[PDB]
């Protein structure tokens, strides 16, 4: 209902945020980091911005010269998709290094978090890390809907199985 | 100036005036190359791989040299290591197998700002550096402070400099300051890197 | 002797950077325009004068709701319409807000995904960068 | 390692590169006359079941070359004697495969051409083509009194086995 | 006319004089020298010598020495001994990584943006027989980013994070004569701010002086594109872009501006010295996943033949490791509408 | 493999290498071995004195004291006979099975051996049944501790008898994905209606069993047509197995959902990895 | 220690050995194979491993313990589920497991393998332990060591492959490790074809089994060959056996005589050569060679201790072969110090013990059984707080 809107608008934004270049650092004599992480130069950091789709769905997109931090607040309406988006996303940032773009721990508030540095821009179609980014998040609400179905169909089928032989 | 030489075999803070060097001034520190290589080994290991002291540590040498720095500001240099992975580097060792690196980077060399993580006792370089240059004449200060040369294969990491120009105007806040943050803006001090 | 460093010289380090800071719309002739069926004319009302300058949260945080309250009280076939009647200036401003809207998700985070879709079409990719690069925003 | 000879005297003859190794037998050849109890070509039926299984061969003497030439030839034997029914038959196809003229070194055919010294002159050529059958032939027929089972018509199984092994994988055919 | 020099980005390009060769920084810590032979590209020199990732590179025509900014905080001067280049150390005294340079237009002197919030400006004394520099330092409140002198070799237009377009003045008497007046003003004594943009948005990725110096344009990180008249009281003049940030800029006529940037592709604008108002003249690239001639964000582009007076060949590179070549007629005739100058 | 077995592997599987090794003729041979068996049970197969042709088999459980006050030494000696010895130290009830003196058909004894956990329980649930098939009801309820936590109420009344469970989920998350299971439980009489009816109840019992965050009450409900002796020995290697049941389960859906994250991932993998050129 | 005992589980190649610890032998030893049908309800269940698995009807049997390509994380999770609830029937959540890991086993599997067994199975503890090591700690058994330690080389030998291992201070010298092309596998196939050359009436399929079964009834490792056929071929009586099976199909009894594989089967192992075109070097020499390329310093303390473990060490006299050619070498070798100049004698001692078949999982028994097992442990808590990357270290401990 209100999801092309929502992701439509995520795109936009991930688009606008998702221009960068190489930048040695001001700070430190021959050192080049993610300047949204340190944070040590406010003159090359982006305004943050917030796209939300209800109270309870959001992303977070902080830019900055080399590199950006999107933050996914995922959908969630019971305790078992809760625990199923926690256990997914955690699942996840355990191989953040073969998920490079991906963030070992979430942003305060948030349930998964990306980092796209200027060294990842440089090696891949940046369109495209727009893309599917916004393939994720259409992903993500997916699968964690399978793994509730999945759940489900095995807790009915262990209980007829055990219930049927006495 | 004071020439903070340090190679595979020790690290040195000599002192010299005008003429040549005094010696009553010049002090050492138990850390220089072979003591950042081992305590990376030993850092390798409690991420997942065992290199033998005795048969690997030529290959942790490159390793080293190759991907180790120094962190300007540790506490930071800490949340790049455990909630990102911009830090991780691979590298293929000789007989073909592919490792990773990452906070053991610039841990291992942190050793020289805190010896005590290698087990050893002193104030390291930093905090060494700063005491050689106040136990002098206040009248000779100002140009050792304006002239720190560094030389030595194991003073080219990364980010030395800019520590050391951090951790001297800590030092002077507030063992010469005394805290009085209003006045820092007066202490120049150049580190020079030579090449 | 670990304490030294507890201190971060880098703050009064004299190479730093820092801005050259330094007063919001008159809601009546917005809720006048509002409350009249002329809604084109209220967005056109909020928008002028934005609080850029005001040092101020609270002031800041007025003009912001002035204008939340104009885009909400929107029809759908309406929006589009008074989004056109703005110059780069006043679309560039808008999308600002928007994106100022969107972090008080209240039953209008809807709404809005429909005006920054039109403000999207009139002002381009671009209004959305230049809401990302001010260093002066509401 | 792979069983070498032993029979390298500081004085033994050599036709081309091969030791002309002293032998006891009454077939004509220009094979020496052994005092000794046992020759190079019983060393050769010794060790053929253990060299047999083996692909690499060092030479350390030119007498290694000989017990090379008969072992290749010994499989030779029993490639024949394995399609035969009786000692008595067999002692006269050892005669004829004895008496075939089987490459030389220097000919196309003769594997091994890199390691055996080809006959530098007719004279030679003829000597070594003597030393060569009369090895054939004694190597020959010693090799019946062992093949087949004290009970003739039987081809013991224990020889006709590596009837299908190539030593160094080289073969005389 | 586009062509793939590798998969890695380019990081800066220099031609030489005749545009007989190209040098480029292949993001590696060395510049790689094309040659062209028929229509076939074929590196013909390596240059080793720079510790750190190339930001810079710029060919003297006349000279014909190269110039070379590292991460290394080094730079370096290529002379051509006979067959093969030799590097000359030029300490710029900087501890943060070089940006980018430029030789002036007299090939006496050039410039070096830097991290350490300071341009440099080198030339050689063959009195002691080596290079020596001074700093422009205030107002330059961070990152220097681009670089472009004024016609006569002694203003210099500077584009910085602090988000601040400013022409200075890098007169050094060592070794040119007093400068002559300029509509910039009167006054050029060494590292004075002749002039200033007034906006705090966006990055100067790129700045750009005119065929006569009178004018000077500049992009910014905001999607703007700028033009200040020093025959104007150097009014500026700035159009709000409705797409991705531009990174490189350059004039094709007195009143043409070409930009190119992260939408991969080249686009026009148009200064009507009239009404003192900068205009969009359309996209000039016009029809992976993309429609655009390169794939990923073109950062640099120079003019090939026709000076910035009247253009006619221009070039542009970026990260997507690939080198373009533009025909400002062939352009012409592909669009009616397209209105230049 | 969907119900948990009952007969433990390792019992019959070393009696009966044994008892192979004894019919063949061969000397016999020294046999030590511990292990264990779900809800803290220990068991131990030894030599007594070192008689290498004599093969103890005891089993040891922390709550047997409770199961002994409820008719435990009485079955386990109808079923064991001879067999059955003075339990060993450390092990409240013991086996013994002299090589030299085997059945004809050992293949019952073995059989009966690898049941032996089971057989201690049997008892309790046998008791109660019993009091139903009879009326009497009033009897208090039996109330075995069979884990440290962990607690089981049998109780009989006139036309039904009631087995309750007290089990923990450890884990906070294991919390929920049992309750889902739960919720198929206590609808099976949906699919089997002449099956026992279920009940369950979180963090608090339907004296002072625990109240918690991570702890439930599954009340199975039992009826003549489970409990009568027709039914009867299925009926409790089924009930006993539950508690276990239920565990084993949760766990091997987490290792599902395991499984689909790996693929998901790797799908994500892709994807990402084709924006490369 | 509480009252239950570790789970000790040593997967292999072709075989893992499962149990509970203190116990002197594995209370499982199955192939470490799983067979499934091919996922909707519960077919993720629906499967088998070990013997149970080996031909089953309608389902598919997988081996996803190879030296040799990528492992499978969702198979061996499974695997798992039955070693725990059906054979070991161990409460998880009451156990310390002790699982094995193959040489050069990347840090990232370990994280797995405990993000599986804290996760999926609630282990309060878990250690990673390695193989060549605990057969280390195996040979303190033999009563050719009254002196411990975890320096050595081990040449374990399974099926699939051989490896040469060296270890100092309980540490695996992984840049040293050497493999080799001969194992049980292809011992096997040499006598089967010895047997094809010589023997008639062996059925084309039980062709394999035949000789898998002369291989473990009457193979072994002789001195010499010339010596060993002549014996043979002397008094042929003393020495050919005899071997009789039922064809499986005509369900007829058919004999052999089993002869020369006795002997040369093994054989392999010291002359490659024999039955392989591109490897040909002895495994005393490769041995040779692995201490070599060693730190000097560490050398004798690898030649005075190398220790046997797996299946193909068993063939009565390999050690006993092995260390006569292994002095051979390298005595050979410091005489030549001496026609170029006179060292010190070097130390070579090859290591039996009763344990050797299951070398690894005894040391993982009798390890887990020591309370300092409970210590350098990682536990439930620990992986709750500072989660999987723990699981990267394991200390050594036992020396
Ligand atoms: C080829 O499939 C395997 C992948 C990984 C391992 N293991 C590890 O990486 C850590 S220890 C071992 C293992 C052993 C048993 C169960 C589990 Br889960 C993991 C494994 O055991 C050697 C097999």
């Amino acid at each position: 209902a209100t999801l092309r809107p929502y992701l439509s608008a995520v795109r936009a934004t991930l688009q606008a945020a998702l221009c960068l270049e190489n930048f040695s650092s001001q700070v430190v004599e021959r050192h080049n980091k993610p300047e949204v992480e340190v944070r040590s130069s406010k003159e090359l950091l982006l305004q943050p911005v917030t796209i939300s789709r209800n109270e309870k769905e959001k992303v977070l997109i902080e830019g900055s010269i080399n590199s950006v931090r999107v933050s996914i607040a995922v959908k969630q309406a019971d305790e078992i998709e809760k625990i199923l988006c926690h256990k997914f996303m955690r699942f996840m940032m355990m191989r953040a290094e073969n998920f490079f773009i991906l963030r070992r721990k979430p942003v305060e508030g948030y349930d998964i978090s990306f980092l796209i540095t200027n060294f990842h821009t440089e090696q891949m179609y940046k369109h495209k890390l727009v893309d599917f980014v916004i393939h994720f998040m259409e992903e993500i609400d997916k699968e964690i809907s399978e793994m509730k179905l999945s759940v489900n169909a095995r807790a009915r089928i262990v209980a007829e199985e055990f219930l049927k032989n006495f | 100036g004071v020439v903070v030489d340090s190679g595979d075999g020790v690290t040195h803070i000599c002192p010299v005036y005008e003429g040549f060097s005094l010696p009553h001034l010049t002090r050492r520190l138990d850390i220089a190359g072979r003591d950042i290589t081992r305590y990376l080994i030993k850092l390798l290991l409690l991420r997942g791989y065992a290199f033998n002291h005795s048969a690997d540590f030529e290959t942790v040498r490159m390793i080293k040299e190759k991907l180790c720095y120094v962190g300007y500001n540790i506490e930071q240099e800490q949340k790049l290591a455990l909630e990102t992975t911009v830090l991780v580097e691979s590298y293929t060792l000789p007989d073909g197998r592919i490792i990773k690196v990452g906070g053991e980077r610039f841990e291992a060399p942190e050793a020289l700002f805190q010896p005590h993580l290698i087990n050893v006792e002193g104030v390291g370089v930093a905090e060494l550096l700063f005491n050689t240059i106040q136990a002098a004449d206040i009248d000779t200060r100002s140009e050792f402070y304006k002239h720190i040369v560094l030389s030595g294969g194991s003073t080219m990491y990364p980010g030395l400099p800019s520590r050391l120009e951090r951790e001297l105007k800590q030092l002077y806040l507030e063992r010469v300051l005394k805290g009085d943050v209003e006045k820092l803006s007066k202490f120049k001090i150049r580190i020079e890197d030579p090449p | 002797s670990a304490r030294f460093r507890k201190v971060d010289v880098g703050e009064y380090d004299e190479n730093k950077f820092v801005d050259e800071e330094d007063a919001g719309p008159d809601e009546g002739e917005v809720d006048s325009c509002l409350r009249q069926g002329n809604m084109t004319a209220a967005l056109q009302a909020a928008l002028k004068n934005p609080p850029i300058n005001t040092k101020s949260q609270a002031v800041k945080d007025r003009a912001g709701s002035i204008v939340l309250k104009v885009l909400i009280s929107f029809k759908a076939n309406d929006i589009e319409k008074a989004v056109q009647s703005l110059d780069k200036n006043g679309v560039d401003l808008l999308m600002k807000y928007i994106y100022k809207g969107f972090e008080s998700p209240s039953d209008s985070s809807a709404v809005l995904l429909q005006w920054h879709e039109k403000a999207l079409a009139a002002g381009g990719v671009g209004s959305i960068v230049r809401v990302l690069t001010a260093r002066k925003t509401v | 390692p792979a069983y070498h000879s032993s029979l390298m005297d500081p004085d033994t003859k050599l036709i081309g590169n091969m030791a002309l190794l002293p032998i006891r037998s009454q077939f004509k050849g220009p094979a020496p006359r052994e005092t000794k109890d046992t020759d190079i070509v019983d060393e050769a039926i010794y060790y053929f079941k253990a060299n047999v299984f083996f692909k690499n061969y060092e030479i350390k003497n030119e007498a290694d070359r000989t017990l090379i030439y008969i072992t290749l030839y010994i499989s030779e034997c029993l490639k024949k004697l394995q399609k035969c029914n009786s000692k008595s038959q067999g002692e006269k196809e050892m005669y004829t495969l004895g008496i075939t003229n089987f490459p030389i070194p220097g000919e196309p055919g003769f594997p091994l051409n890199a390691i055996y010294a080809k006959p530098a002159n007719k004279q030679e050529d003829e000597v070594m083509r003597a030393y060569l059958q009369q090895l054939r032939q004694e190597t020959g027929l010693r090799l019946c009194e062992k093949v087949f089972d004290p009970q003739n018509d039987k081809p013991s199984k224990w020889w006709t086995c590596f009837v299908k092994r190539q030593f160094m994988n080289k073969s005389l055919s | 006319a586009y062509h793939s020099f590798l998969v890695e980005p380019i990081s800066c390009h220099a031609w030489n004089k005749d545009r007989t060769q190209i040098a480029i920084c292949p993001n590696n810590h060395e510049v790689h020298i094309y040659e062209k032979s028929g229509n076939k590209w074929v590196q013909v020199h390596e240059l080793k010598e720079h510790n750190g990732q190339v930001t810079g590179i710029d060919w003297a025509p006349d000279s014909n020495r190269i110039v070379t900014c590292g991460t290394d905080r080094n730079a370096y001067v290529w002379t051509l001994k006979g067959r093969t280049w030799k590097p000359t150390l030029v300490i710029l005294r900087i501890n943060r990584a070089a940006r980018c340079v430029r030789w002036a237009p007299n090939e006496k002197k050039f410039a070096v943006g830097s991290g350490s919030r300071v341009i440099s400006i080198c030339y050689f004394e063959q009195e002691n027989d080596w290079w020596v520099c001074k700093h422009i330092k205030k107002p330059i409140r961070s990152t220097v980013l681009s670089l472009d002198w004024h016609p006569n070799s002694v203003l210099l237009a500077a584009g910085s994070c602090d988000f601040k377009c400013r022409i200075f003045s890098a007169y050094i008497k060592e070794v040119e004569e007093r400068p002559a007046p300029t509509p910039w003003g009167s006054k050029m004594p060494f590292g004075e701010l002749m002039f200033e943009s007034s906006s705090s948005c966006g990055w100067v990725h790129g700045v750009c002086f005119s065929a006569n110096g009178s004018r000077v344009a500049w992009v910014s990180h905001d999607s703007t594109v700028c033009l200040a008249d020093a025959d104007k009281k150097m009014a500026v003049a700035t159009l709000a872009s409705e797409t991705l940030p531009l990174l490189a800029v350059t004039f094709i006529t007195e009143s043409s501006l070409v930009a190119a940037g992260h939408d991969c592709f080249p686009v026009l604008f148009t200064y009507d010295s009239a009404a003192g108002k900068l205009s969009f003249g359309g996209r000039l690239d016009v029809p992976a996943g993309l429609d655009s001639l390169h794939k990923n964000s073109v950062s640099q582009i120079s003019v090939l033949s026709g000076g910035k007076a009247k253009c006619s060949q221009f070039c542009t590179t970026g990260m997507d490791g690939g080198m373009s070549i533009w025909d400002v007629r062939s352009l012409e005739s592909a669009l009616k509408d397209l209105k230049i100058v | 493999m969907i119900l948990l077995e009952v007969n433990n592997r390792i019992i019959e599987e070393t009696l009966a290498l044994k008892f192979e090794n004894a019919a063949a003729g061969n000397k016999p041979e020294a046999v030590e071995v511990t292990f264990a068996d779900f809800d803290g049970v220990l068991y131990h197969i030894s030599n007594p004195n070192g008689d290498k042709t004599k093969v103890m088999v005891s089993i040891s459980l922390k709550f047997y004291k409770e199961l002994q006050a409820h008719g435990a030494d009485e079955l386990l000696k109808r079923v064991y006979g001879s067999y059955l010895v003075n339990p060993e130290s450390g092990y409240n009830v013991s086996l013994l099975y002299d090589l030299e003196n085997l059945p004809a058909s050992k293949d019952s004894i073995v059989h009966q051996a690898g049941m032996l956990k089971r057989n201690c329980f049997a008892s309790v649930f046998e008791k109660y049944f019993q009091f139903q098939e009879e009326g009497k009801e009033g009897e208090n309820r039996a109330v075995i501790h069979y884990r440290d936590d962990e607690t089981m109420y049998v109780e009989s009344k006139k036309d039904r008898v009631t087995v309750v469970f007290s089990t923990v989920f450890k884990d906070d998350d294991d919390v929920v994905i049992g309750k889902v299971f739960m919720q198929e439980f206590k609808e099976g009489r949906r699919a089997s209606h002449t099956a026992p009816q279920v009940l369950f109840s979180h963090r608090e019992p339907p004296t002072d069993a625990a109240v918690g965050d991570n702890i439930g009450y599954i009340t199975f409900v039992l009826f003549p047509r489970h409990t009568n002796a027709s039914a009867r020995d299925n009926t409790i290697n089924l009930i006993h197995t539950f508690r276990d049941y239920l565990h084993y389960h949760i766990k091997c859906s987490k290792a599902y959902i395991h499984t689909r994250m790996r693929a998901k991932t790797s799908d994500f993998l892709k994807v990402l990895n084709r924006a490369r050129p | 220690a509480g009252r239950l005992p570790a789970c000790v589980v040593d997967c292999g190649t072709g075989y893992t050995k499962l149990g509970y610890a203190g116990n002197t032998e594995p209370q499982f030893i199955i192939p470490s194979c799983i067979a499934i049908k091919e996922m909707k309800g519960v077919d993720d269940l629906d499967f088998f491993i070990g013997d149970e698995a080996i031909e089953k009807p309608t389902y598919a049997t997988k081996w996803p313990i190879r030296h040799g390509i990528v492992e499978d994380w969702d198979l061996m999770e499974r695997f798992m589920e039955q070693v725990i609830f059906k054979y070991l029937r161990a409460e998880p959540e009451d156990h310390y497991f002790l699982l094995t890991e193959p040489p050069l086993n990347t840090p990232e599997n370990r994280e797995y393998t405990a993000e599986i067994m804290f996760e999926s199975f609630n282990v309060p503890g878990l250690y990673i332990a390695v193989q060549a090591v605990l057969a280390l700690a195996a040979s303190w058994t033999s009563r050719q060591v009254g002196e411990r330690t975890l320096t050595g080389t081990v040449i374990d030998s399974g099926d699939g492959v051989t490896h040469v291992i060296p270890v100092a201070e309980g540490y695996v010298i992984g840049s040293c490790i050497k493999h080799i092309p001969i194992a049980g596998r292809d011992i096997t196939y040499f006598i089967q074809q010895l047997l094809r050359d010589r023997e008639v009436g062996i059925p084309p399929e039980q062709s394999l089994e035949t000789a898998k079964a002369v291989k473990e009834r009457y193979s072994y490792v002789c001195p010499d060959l010339v010596k060993e056929f002549n014996k043979y071929d002397t008094d042929g009586s003393k020495w050919i056996k005899q071997y009789t099976g039922i064809n499986a199909i005509s369900k007829k009894e058919f004999s052999i005589d089993v002869g020369y594989e006795r002997f040369l089967g093994p054989e392999i192992f010291f002359h490659p050569e024999f039955a392989n075109p591109d490897f040909t070097q002895p495994i005393s020499e490769v041995v040779d060679e692995v201490i070599q390329n060693c730190p000097i310093d560490v050398r004798r303390p690898l030649y005075k201790n190398i220790v046997l473990s797996g299946g193909s060490t068993m063939f009565r006299d390999f050690g006993r072969r092995l260390q006569r050619d292994l002095k051979r070498t390298v005595d050979a070798r410091l005489k030549l110090s001496e026609e170029l100049s006179k060292p010190k004698p070097i130390d070579v001692q090859v290591i039996t013990h009763h344990m050797q078949r299951y070398a690894v999982w005894f040391g993982g028994s009798m390890l887990a059984s020591t309370p300092e097992f409970y210590q350098v442990c990682h536990t439930k808590k620990d992986y709750e707080e500072i989660g999987p990357s723990i699981c990267r270290h394991n200390p050594v401990f036992g020396v």
